[PDB]
């Protein structure tokens, strides 16, 4: 077995695909440029969710969560 | 044979991130 990451990926994206907060999102692009690994195009702007790391994968996590003090 | 293996990639226009593609 292996697929886990990857299914991490596409449940994570997923669930994302469904929310609606823009800022968030804003939020998340500059964690894919912070991991310097994506590729903007001259017209438009995509990047790979089996590229980022383990660091960039955790933010996002995190992010969906969005549980700090409670 | 077939397997599968499909690459997870998200397309996000600038246009809606940075809201700046060509202006008016």
């Amino acid at each position: 077995m292996d697929k886990a990451y990857l299914d991490e990926l596409v449940e994570l994206h997923r669930r994302l695909m469904t929310l609606r907060e823009r800022h968030i999102l804003q939020q998340i692009v500059n964690l894919i440029e912070e991991t310097g690994h994506f590729h903007i195009t001259n017209t438009t702007f995509d990047f790979d969710l089996c590229s980022l790391d383990k660091t960039t994968v955790r933010k996002l996590q995190s992010y969906l969560e969005t549980s700090g003090t409670s | 044979t077939q397997g599968g293996r499909p690459s997870l990639i998200a397309r996000i226009p600038v246009a809606r991130i940075l809201g700046d593609p060509e202006e008016e």
